[PDB]
């Protein structure tokens, strides 16, 4: 089952989380990838204060991606980002092609 | 009409016709002028907009002497006429497409002002170029000291400004108020009628910006420089280019 | 003293007397220009200020080098000359009235600083330019740097402050560095103290307006434009056009 | 390789050698040059960067129309092409010491936004020059619509760009896009790498914040300022001074 | 017309719920699921402030579900809740399965 | 590539708008209509601050749409919107009818 | 055409200062005086925040007034107000004053 | 009896149009126009939450003028105000020219 | 010297107060009405913060006003307010019709 | 002139880094060390609003130093700091070590 | 290496109190003397909420001192105060007095 | 005892203040000079609420000095400032020469 995640709001992030770790536990072999823009970037910061969740998403095998744009308007640098984070042009970019790819859709 | 404008094809012309007060402009003129360049600019075919004498010999020698002293006690015609033409020097600096003053003459003051605000300005050799407020203790409007300062810098600015002294067509092609020296705009406006009206238009707006002060490019400007290559004149630009024939833009 | 004001009538003259050492800037110089600025600027008769030699020959040869060489391990003087350059530069080039830099010959260094600080230059056949910081590991002030880019953009403008490099007048003519080649003052300043000093001064403030990133007009520049029509030298202005006499400002 | 740097002591050289292509930029090429910029920056002993064509001849004729073609209808080229060329335009115009291009035939399009980027270009006899984006119905972007405006003003900068035709050496020369006229650089970079390193560098900073807008000195331009008197430069100028003998930087 | 609707936001219910009856209103024949998960869960509580809506939109035939993993970590029993109301393991999870089903999404 | 652009949140118009301008820039020849509801209508008032980047996006070929269920709830007149702005009666019903249609959703 | 304008509160100065900009622009050859007291005192200060905008209306030959009362009240010394200000005893008294002598009364 | 009755404050205006109301009701064949400059030009918007009132005004034939130096400071429309609204050059320059035509001043 | 006298701001009665005091020591012979009406008219209540200052304006022979549509719409009753206060029906309409009557109007 | 600057306080880096500015203006030829520590820390971060004046005050020759004991109770990564940043084990026992060495304190 | 540590802000005395510790376990057999003044003193009460950091910087033998002027400005009572602190006539006259006596100044 | 005080926080200058009092209540024969700087720089203004003592300090022959740089960037004039207050060109530079004199530094 491939699933295409959207987290946009920085504030909501905490709670995005744990609804990831909710989908992960509920749906059986699930394929993840997340994709965080707009102010949720911020998230994948290193000092982040939900690093230890983004990386317990990782070790379960969940695909966390950063939108470059997004990275550039919040004046970011991809030195300070979470290692292992992937990168892509857009965020949306990528939520609709992944989607166009047979990915199901999930806004959070 | 003292004040009037023809539209043939690519090519628009704003027309002066009032040779006997040396095309000097009267109140109702200054308001006559963006209601042609709504006109104009409403015309799909439109590539370039010439602001000419009708009858060649001085292009604007300014104000109307005959109104401005009737009216030199009249604050009622001092507001009016102040809007009248910071609304039409604001208008025609801004015009959507390329503009080109053919100047053959005198160019004083508000007519100096009509020329700084076209894109660029062609001298024939009886061209003659001034700004004289100050022979008569008035001001020129900010907008128009900047569309000087923008061409020739502060200290020919000063110079013209603060003397009030009449320079010719060489000099004034010497420091930058005009760009070229010749006969007639014909080249030139062959020139701009042939290239993409798309370009000429987005380019014009990058310049303008510039001149207001942006810097770098930011996410609008990156947005117009990309969306050109989805437009139907870099399609013909490239399909003429495999043709090897001239883009019919 | 080696820097004095003379006072006649419209036209004041800033002098520069020290022509056993070129008429190099010592620190005191510095601090006394502003002084003089003060007591020209506190005459209403004044119209115009020249600021030149007192004796033809160099301009300015720039900073007085045994000063500089005497304390090139004096953190206070540097600091010191620093300030005290600075608001000489600022004051200078603020001045109310027009300003024009009369240059005759080498005009170097601090000397191209209080030329470029003037409105417009006149250069003679014998006048020298150039900007020397780079070849003793000094910098240029920034309000200088700007002084020169607004007159000459930034490729000659580095070009003149890389290499520190001299050019003569017919150059700086071509550059845009002097608005004015001739071999005296009296023709432009004649022109200066006849126009009206109420549009002088107010352009004047319109030109630095724009060169401090002002782009359209807002409602104060409309108010200052506005207000030239209930001005004692708009009635002299069209009073004498009437009469068909010369205005008398 | 198509674009390479050589590194020669004081003087650096980014050469275009693609003699076949008349010196046309593909996409690696813009992609690299940031590369070699940032390898010749990396030099403590470079005082100059010289840009020109490995082969005399086209310095630059603007995209390989070949590659643009085959890409005419790829959009992740284009943004990608787009996003490249600005970073190389960006980084070449802010290198940290003097730039100049060595002109030597066409200059076209994106050739003449390699130009521009430099602090200073000159013009052999067979140099020319032109910006052709509205011939293919495309835009120039905005950071280089700046960069030409600042050099030769609004009004040349339209005529050159509306009507994308080529202008040849002395009308460029004319016009302020290039500062000097010649046959070979090497007189210029003799006088560029003889000079202060710390004042060259400072200085062309000082350009460009007043290219971006600041007006006046502030407490960090006056602690620039005031930091060349600690230097070493400043040390080998004065003692050279005092023993009559070229300062060695 | 099957849609799967997706309420996440607590203080964004009362639009939301106004959303919902919009598309019902507006898409005739519309077979409508709507999932509310994280803080949205507490709008299905018998005092909630939008209850009457709520049982307007079940009126009107329309699916409400609500999180299990949501009423547990705001720590409600299932005694609090509408009657009628069906409960899901995971919201995501509905959310996810039912677009695989062919439910087109819209997140609220 | 259709996308179907939805906007509900004016606090987060304009990092959604700019999100917009990174989905156009990103993939080229991107076929977008952004249907605005709830508060964020308030976004295509004449008045608004982000009237720039709206019609910016208009230049670029961009349909721009208004919910009509919206423009009512928040008592605005047709008269006080941007001039060239489309209206559907349901903000909502156009997002899933446009899915339906093949649009790809990006929710904002 | 004799026009004394008040401005008392502090608040609204910038609007105030702007709308005699409006008069002056508006009414040709206009002969203003503006009275500012109560806490617009403040804005006569050499550090206010309006300080340009009051030398301006200076230049365009406006005859800028303090009330004594406020500047007594407000705990300010005439030192510290802007060079060439005009002070009366009472701000109100010059108000009604003036209006007694046919100027027209403006309230800001 | 004719009064000139100024507005300026947006906040103000419920209470201003009260005043007016209050205005009418206490004078006889009161002739009233009320103008409305700076931020109570908001006030004559089509959406204005004070609309009614304004109509209402209308209807008791008081003339309601708008200042057009606060619309463009406002950046508003023509086409967003009230239908039937007047408008003047300058609000100020009005006031204080039906003040000199014999109206009587009211300051709200 | 007739003078009427506007307070409307209760926020500003105090200042107002001490305004009319100013007005008071500066016109000798000074005939002051203060008419109270919108928010101010609560500075007229007995258990008011200005009592003693309102007192001691009457003691000083000045007419104190309120306006009765403002006590009506304040839910105040006759009973609340400072002896010795008259009303009149409408605070705006004695303001105009003092003026007519050669009153020069101050607002405060 | 030996200085050893402290700056503590997040809030108040704006200001201290343009004392720092004053003190190297100010002082010929001043040997600055600058101490960064507890919330002030988060002002070396590669995304800092302050980066660009640090990096002046770097290439003014001015040291700058930030505390390792703050860097781990921030939670930040030394790869997130700006390059060329030097580290000491602790910021106030640089402090002290460097007045004992004969550098003047100064606490911004 | 004797330090003489100040700490004036009671808003900041964890954070301080914290660098004390810092102090102490970076500089070997560092003497020192922590002087507490100005609204700071409250952390000396005997329910301080600091007051078990306070204990522990008093085991790792560090002098403990608080102002006696302060004391008496904040109200408090000797009999207040943790048992085994110190006062001082002055607190910063200790601070200056230790100073003067080679004692490094740290200002927390 | 020499003394420099140091005093940058305007918020903060009354109990400074009262520290310097305090300061030369409890040392003998104290050489005092207090720099102010940043926002303190305000508190010498003529107008200020701490007027009455910084003139008290003056009394006590204690020298007040305020930081040039400082009174510039408050946009404050040398009019407007305390009679009888020095100024030196830089607060920090002034700090930092009298502690190389043997001045005693403390900061307040």
């Amino acid at each position: 089952m491939k699933v295409v995640v959207q987290i946009k709001d920085f504030d909501k992030v905490p709670q995005a989380l744990q609804s990831v770790l909710n989908l992960f536990l509920d749906l059986g072999n699930a394929e993840i990838e997340v994709v965080l823009h707009q102010s949720a970037i911020k998230a994948l910061l290193l000092n982040s204060p939900t690093r230890s969740i983004i990386e317990e998403l990782i070790k379960l095998n969940i695909l966390i991606v950063g939108c470059e744009h997004s990275i550039r308007s919040q004046n970011l640098d991809h030195r300070q980002l979470i290692d292992g984070i992937k990168i892509v042009r857009s965020g949306v970019g990528e939520i609709v092609r992944k989607q166009s790819e047979g990915w199901i859709y999930l806004a959070l | 009409m003292s004040l009037r404008l023809e539209r043939d094809g690519a090519v628009a012309r704003l027309l002066i016709d009032r040779a006997d007060r040396r095309n000097a402009f009267s109140l109702d003129m200054w308001q006559r002028l963006p209601e042609l360049l709504a006109e104009a600019s409403g015309d799909d075919a439109l590539r370039v907009l010439v602001v000419k004498s009708a009858n060649g010999g001085a292009f604007c020698a300014g104000a109307d002497i005959a109104e401005l002293l009737a009216n030199k006690d009249d604050a009622a015609f001092h507001l009016a006429n102040q809007q009248a033409i910071n609304r039409a020097q604001y208008e025609l600096a801004r015009f959507r497409l390329p503009t080109v003053a053919m100047v053959e003459g005198d160019c004083i003051g508000g007519g100096c002002g009509i020329a700084l605000a076209c894109d660029m300005r062609i001298a024939a050799p009886a061209a003659r170029f001034g700004i004289t407020p100050a022979k008569l203790g008035l001001v020129y409007p900010l907008h128009d000291v900047k569309l000087l300062v923008d061409l020739v810098g502060p200290g020919q600015a000063r110079r013209l400004m603060f003397t009030g002294g009449l320079i010719d067509a060489n000099e004034a092609h010497r420091i930058g108020l005009v760009e070229l020296l010749g006969e007639s705009e014909d080249a030139l406006v062959g020139q701009l009628a042939t290239v993409s009206s798309f370009s000429t238009q987005a380019i014009k707006s990058f310049v303008r910006r510039v001149l207001d002060g942006q810097v770098a490019d930011d996410t609008l400007s990156l947005c117009v420089f990309a969306s050109a290559t989805l437009g139907a004149d870099f399609r013909e630009g490239t399909g003429a280019f495999l043709e090897k024939r001239p883009p019919v833009f």
